[PDB]
């Protein structure tokens, strides 16, 4: 379950092709925009997951 | 301009004590409906 | 309504990202026309 700054095509795209270029077994990529320097975004994030 | 003035004041202390940038490089951004699933594997196993 | 909406919005997150008690805990009280000095030694002297 990663995190990006901005989810916009170009990281869509990068994400998507990592996948499907790595993936294995039952592995599944969760992915959603966040801000690192931003408590408020930390805590929507673990209350998330 | 009555709660113009200590808004104006904490902006101004914002400025000197931390930058004139600090909502933008703190500001969120998260937003659960906005999450993305990239768990299709069988899919992109028989187009390999 | 229309400045208190963002000032409103900065008051939350630096109550989030710092506290409540930040414009408290960081607010200046300097002011140059409050010093003393203290350097009256031979007056002190001869009372001693």
């Amino acid at each position: 379950i990663a995190t990006t700054s901005k989810l916009d095509e170009e990281r869509l795209a990068f994400y998507r092709t990592l996948y499907r270029d790595h993936a294995r077994y039952g592995a599944a990529l969760w992915l959603v925009a966040a801000n690192m320097a931003s408590y408020s975004d930390v805590d929507a994030l673990v209350e998330w997951i | 301009a009555l709660p113009a003035a200590p808004d104006s004041e904490l902006i101004d202390l914002v400025t000197a004590e931390l930058g004139a940038d600090w909502p933008r490089l703190v500001a969120p951004v998260f937003d659960p409906k906005k999450a993305v699933v990239f768990d299709d594997r069988w899919a992109s196993a028989r187009e390999d």
